Protein backbone atom coordinates (compact mmCIF):
# COMPACT_ATOMS: atom_id res chain seq x y z
CA UNK A 1 0.00 0.00 0.00
CA UNK A 2 0.81 3.44 -0.36
CA UNK A 3 3.17 4.83 2.20
CA UNK A 4 2.70 1.98 4.37
CA UNK A 5 4.72 1.55 7.07
CA UNK A 6 3.72 5.30 8.21
CA UNK A 7 1.33 3.66 10.91
CA UNK A 8 -0.81 5.91 12.62
CA UNK A 9 -0.16 6.90 16.56
CA UNK A 10 -2.20 7.23 19.02
CA UNK A 11 -0.86 9.34 22.15
CA UNK A 12 -2.17 9.18 25.50
CA UNK A 13 -1.20 11.78 28.74
CA UNK A 14 -2.00 14.50 30.58
CA UNK A 15 -3.78 12.42 33.26
CA UNK A 16 -5.81 13.62 35.15
CA UNK A 17 -7.96 12.79 38.43
CA UNK A 18 -10.85 14.44 39.89
CA UNK A 19 -12.96 12.99 42.72
CA UNK A 20 -16.70 11.64 43.13
CA UNK A 21 -18.16 11.98 46.98
CA UNK A 22 -21.07 10.35 45.59
CA UNK A 23 -19.20 7.17 44.75
CA UNK A 24 -17.97 6.85 48.70
CA UNK A 25 -18.09 3.26 49.80
CA UNK A 26 -16.95 2.03 53.57
CA UNK A 27 -16.37 -2.05 54.54
CA UNK A 28 -16.64 -2.96 58.01
CA UNK A 29 -17.29 -0.13 60.70
CA UNK A 30 -15.58 -0.72 64.55
CA UNK A 31 -16.78 1.41 67.15
CA UNK A 32 -14.35 1.52 70.45
CA UNK A 33 -15.31 1.10 73.48
CA UNK A 34 -15.83 4.43 75.88
CA UNK A 35 -12.32 5.64 76.97
CA UNK A 36 -12.37 8.60 79.52
CA UNK A 37 -11.65 11.56 77.93
CA UNK A 38 -11.36 14.02 81.03
CA UNK A 39 -12.40 14.37 85.23
CA UNK A 40 -13.41 17.05 87.12
CA UNK A 41 -13.85 15.98 91.32
CA UNK A 42 -15.16 18.37 94.05
CA UNK A 43 -16.67 19.17 97.37
CA UNK A 44 -19.88 20.62 98.30
CA UNK A 45 -19.48 21.62 102.23
CA UNK A 46 -22.65 22.82 104.31
CA UNK A 47 -21.48 23.74 107.83
CA UNK A 48 -24.63 25.27 108.30
CA UNK A 49 -27.60 24.55 110.64
CA UNK A 50 -30.20 23.71 107.19
CA UNK A 51 -29.71 22.19 103.84
CA UNK A 52 -27.87 24.02 101.12
CA UNK A 53 -28.65 23.75 97.55
CA UNK B 1 12.49 0.39 -13.57
CA UNK B 2 10.63 3.01 -11.35
CA UNK B 3 7.44 1.52 -9.81
CA UNK B 4 4.05 3.34 -9.68
CA UNK B 5 2.63 5.15 -6.78
CA UNK B 6 0.84 1.97 -5.73
CA UNK B 7 4.32 0.44 -5.24
CA UNK B 8 5.48 3.62 -2.94
CA UNK B 9 7.77 4.51 -5.96
CA UNK B 10 10.09 1.95 -5.70
CA UNK B 11 13.27 2.32 -7.73
CA UNK B 12 14.48 -0.94 -8.38
CA UNK B 13 16.88 -3.14 -10.71
CA UNK B 14 14.73 -4.17 -13.66
CA UNK B 15 13.16 -3.79 -16.75
CA UNK B 16 10.13 -2.74 -18.71
CA UNK B 17 8.69 -2.81 -22.20
CA UNK B 18 8.49 0.77 -21.51
CA UNK B 19 11.21 4.28 -20.73
CA UNK B 20 11.26 7.23 -19.35
CA UNK B 21 13.43 9.38 -21.58
CA UNK B 22 14.73 12.78 -21.35
CA UNK B 23 16.35 15.22 -24.44
CA UNK B 24 19.79 14.66 -25.17
CA UNK B 25 19.98 18.40 -25.86
CA UNK B 26 17.86 19.78 -23.51
CA UNK B 27 16.55 23.18 -23.88
CA UNK B 28 16.75 26.00 -21.13
CA UNK B 29 13.53 27.15 -19.43
CA UNK B 30 14.69 30.22 -18.26
CA UNK B 31 12.35 32.93 -18.51
CA UNK B 32 12.96 35.55 -21.26
CA UNK B 33 13.97 39.14 -20.59
CA UNK B 34 11.78 41.47 -22.65
CA UNK B 35 12.26 45.06 -23.73
CA UNK B 36 11.53 47.65 -21.24
CA UNK B 37 8.60 49.38 -20.98
CA UNK B 38 9.07 53.41 -20.62
CA UNK B 39 6.55 55.24 -19.20
CA UNK B 40 7.22 58.87 -19.33
CA UNK B 41 8.09 61.33 -16.35
CA UNK B 42 5.53 62.21 -14.41
CA UNK B 43 3.52 62.51 -10.74
CA UNK B 44 3.83 59.48 -8.99
CA UNK B 45 -0.09 58.76 -9.49
CA UNK B 46 0.08 59.36 -13.01
CA UNK B 47 2.95 56.96 -13.96
CA UNK B 48 1.25 54.32 -12.10
CA UNK B 49 -2.06 54.88 -13.78
CA UNK B 50 -0.86 55.11 -17.14
CA UNK B 51 1.37 51.32 -15.95
CA UNK B 52 -2.27 49.68 -14.72
CA UNK B 53 -4.25 51.14 -17.59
Amino acid sequence: GYRCGDKTAIKVSNFAYNLDPDSFKHGDVTQSDRQLVKTVVGWAVNDSDTPQS
Amino acid sequence: VIMGPGYNGEIKPGTASNTWCYPTNPVTGEIPTLSALDIPDGDEVDVQWRLVH
